């Protein structure tokens, strides 16, 4: 549409300006150049609630979102028509798929064999970067990996389809539609189920099982000692 | 002690690949 | 500590395909640069040349030269102050839509195809109505269609 | 703890960049009960210097060229899957082909 | 206890009698090492009322 940019350039002229220039060219030492970053990189950055940057520093992170749905799609759209690349994935109707992306073979339900293959798949070497359910994990100097409970399935493909940050790019010749599918149903389905046997730990692992017993676990068992015992 | 056998660059390289086989 | 004069975000690049030449006291900019070629054997640049100058001047370009053979072009007009000429292969340019809020020039672009390989790099080089920017730029297949791309296997 | 399964080049073996496609045993249940049948799935697949956009990391294994079941010249009858597998496993095997910015 | 592979006769399944041929893997040497394949060897094969 006509409109959509209109209306999309004119949040972008008093908000993204400062860094990225006029014409999306790109400001020395303030921000990158937005010419070929595409419709789904716009989209990613603005609604996930990362842009606008507020300060330099190792990395920019997510905080609430400044804009709603449908500027974002307008400034993503001003974005695109400076010369496109990614675009935002869609379903039957023009809709933004969100549910869509929970498997191939989804219907109503995530498939168990679907979450098997993209379990693997996020393993293979997706699981380093982050951690095994993606409870993120520790980079080189102040960076990290953050915690995927937050993206949706659109956020999720749009990430993985233009790397931002230091978070490497994978376009769809490397990982198809179907593959990125699984991997999202692997990711909202490690989040969505609660542990079999327990209160998992926040799934950190060995070092917050062994905080819970060798901190917490034994000042119990001490008490009980204390009390059947004497203090002389 | 400093590097066992691991040397920088001999010179600067550039190239086109332009692997064609029409 | 990580907030001081060198991060690690004001120093980055626009993580895209294909890289720029010019920053602050250059007329001209070229941003996003690379040799498309299609995976049955369509070929064309895609560029977006800035013309952003302290002193409006008229800077057209003639001529594109990937290697050794020329571009079509598609008569673009001159770029002026704030404006910009955005240009790829036809069928990559059908996907986005000409702005009539500012001004943003759309133009189509093509090749011979000589034999470019995937991963390589070529020294392309633009001649405009003043001065030639020469860069070297990746060859690469256009972005695909997100969402619909599944295996053969 | 000197060789790999890269060596294989030296003896002149053709070995391609296998890229990981995480696939699983298929299950095929009729009238004998159900198996597990993992023929005609190929787990290393061969990929092109296209296949990578810049900036981006893939991890790949070495596939000679004798088990390579993709392509023009798949055979959806052979089986390949546990040879693909024990390049997959290989402890020296493993390397990431990284494509740079220009 | 009660089912003993024969039981597929009564769920319509065609089941012959087959004499055991005691085949054993075959070994192939190629470019990738020595490997152990049982692809045309059949254990099972089945009889005539002649043989
Ligand atoms: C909901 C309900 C949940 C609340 C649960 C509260 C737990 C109560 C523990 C028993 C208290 C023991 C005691 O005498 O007081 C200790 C202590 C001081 O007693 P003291 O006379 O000064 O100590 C003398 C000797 O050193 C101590 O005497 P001693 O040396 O002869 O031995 C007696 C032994 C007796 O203890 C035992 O028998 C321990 C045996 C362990 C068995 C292992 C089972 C597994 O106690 C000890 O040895 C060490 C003190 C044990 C208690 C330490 C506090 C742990 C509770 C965590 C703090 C508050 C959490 C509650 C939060 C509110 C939630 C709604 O009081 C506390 O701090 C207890 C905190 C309770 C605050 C009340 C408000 C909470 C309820 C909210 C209502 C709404
Ligand atoms: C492969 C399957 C994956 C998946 C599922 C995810 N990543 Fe990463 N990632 C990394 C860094 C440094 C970032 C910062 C991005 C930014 O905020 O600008 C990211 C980004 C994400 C997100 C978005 C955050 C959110 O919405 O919560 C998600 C959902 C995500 N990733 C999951 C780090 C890496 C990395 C190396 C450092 C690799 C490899 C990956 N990520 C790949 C994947
Ligand atoms: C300092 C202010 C700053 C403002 C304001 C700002 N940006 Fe950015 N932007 C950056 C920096 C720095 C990066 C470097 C990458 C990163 O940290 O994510 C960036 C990266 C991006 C990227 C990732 C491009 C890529 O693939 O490399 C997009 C898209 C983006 N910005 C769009 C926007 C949009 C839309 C707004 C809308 C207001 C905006 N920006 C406002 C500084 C800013
Ligand atoms: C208590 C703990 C003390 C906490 C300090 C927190 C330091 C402020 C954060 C600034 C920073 O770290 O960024 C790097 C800096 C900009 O660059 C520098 O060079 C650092 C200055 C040299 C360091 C001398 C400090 C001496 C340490 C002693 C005080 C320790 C106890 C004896
Ligand atoms: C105090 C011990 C320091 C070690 C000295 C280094 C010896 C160099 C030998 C060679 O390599
Ligand atoms: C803990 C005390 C730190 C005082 C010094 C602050 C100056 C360093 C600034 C940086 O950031």
């Amino acid at each position: 549409d006509q409109a959509l940019i209109s209306e999309g350039k004119d949040l972008y002229d008093v908000a993204c300006i400062t860094c990225h220039g006029v014409n999306l060219q790109g400001v020395e030492d303030r921000g990158p150049s937005l010419v070929g970053v595409g419709e789904g990189a716009v989209y990613f950055q603005v609604h996930s609630g990362r842009m606008p940057i507020l300060r330099n520093e190792a990395q920019a992170e997510r905080k609430a979102p400044r804009y709603t749905e449908a500027q974002t799609l307008a400034i993503a759209a001003y974005v695109a028509a400076n010369g496109g690349g990614p675009g935002l994935v869609y379903n039957e109707d023009g809709t933004l798929a969100m549910e869509e992306l929970r498997g191939e073979n989804y219907d109503g339900q995530i498939t168990s064999a679907d979450v098997a293959r993209g379990g693997d798949l996020f393993r293979l070497n997706c699981a380093s970067c982050h951690n095994f359910t993606g409870r993120g994990g520790a980079l080189s100097s102040g960076k990290y990996a953050p915690n995927l409970d937050a993206a949706n399935e659109q956020e999720i493909y749009q990430a993985m389809l233009t790397g931002p940050q230091n978070m490497p790019k994978f376009s769809d010749r490397q990982l198809s539609a179907d593959e990125k599918k699984d991997i999202i149903a692997f990711i909202k389905s490690t989040k969505e189920t609660p542990s079999p046997g327990g209160y998992s730990l926040g799934s950190l692992g060995p070092v917050a099982e062994g905080l819970f017993m060798w901190v917490f676990g034994i000042l119990v068992l001490v008490a009980a000692a204390m009390w059947i015992g004497s203090r002389s | 002690c400093x590097x066992x056998x691991x040397x920088x660059x001999x010179x600067x390289x550039x190239x086109x690949x332009x692997x064609x086989x029409x | 500590c990580s907030a001081g004069q060198i991060t690690q975000t004001s120093s980055q690049v626009a993580a895209v395909d294909g890289n720029q030449a010019g920053s602050a006291n250059d007329p001209v900019l070229v941003r996003d640069v690379t040799v498309h070629l299609t995976t049955d054997g369509e070929a064309g640049v895609k560029f977006t040349a800035i013309n952003q100058d302290t002193s409006h001047t008229s800077h057209t370009l003639e001529s594109v030269t990937v290697d050794g053979e020329e571009v079509e072009l598609d008569d673009a007009e001159p770029i002026e102050r704030n404006c910009s000429l955005v240009a790829d292969i036809q069928s990559e340019l059908d996907l986005i839509e000409e702005p009539e809020v500012g001004c943003i020039q759309h133009v189509a672009t093509s090749l011979e195809n000589p034999g470019f390989a995937y991963g390589g790099v070529v020294p392309v080089e633009f001649v405009f109505d003043t001065g030639a920017i020469t860069i070297d730029a990746t060859v690469s297949a256009p972005v695909l269609e997100s969402g619909v791309e599944n295996r053969e296997v | 703890l000197w060789t790999s399964g890269w060596t294989l080049v030296e003896n002149d073996v053709k070995v391609y960049l296998g890229r990981d496609t995480a696939a699983i045993a298929e299950s095929h249940t009729d009238a004998t009960g159900e198996h597990w049948s993992t023929t005609g799935v190929s787990r290393l697949v061969r990929m092109r210097p296209e296949d990578l956009a810049a900036a981006s990391m893939e991890t790949v294994f070495p596939l000679p060229a004798e088990m390579v079941n993709d392509g023009a010249e798949y055979d959806p009858a052979k089986d390949v899957y546990e040879h693909q597998m024990h390049s997959v496993h290989g402890p020296r095997n493993a390397v990431m082909l990284i494509r740079l910015r220009t």
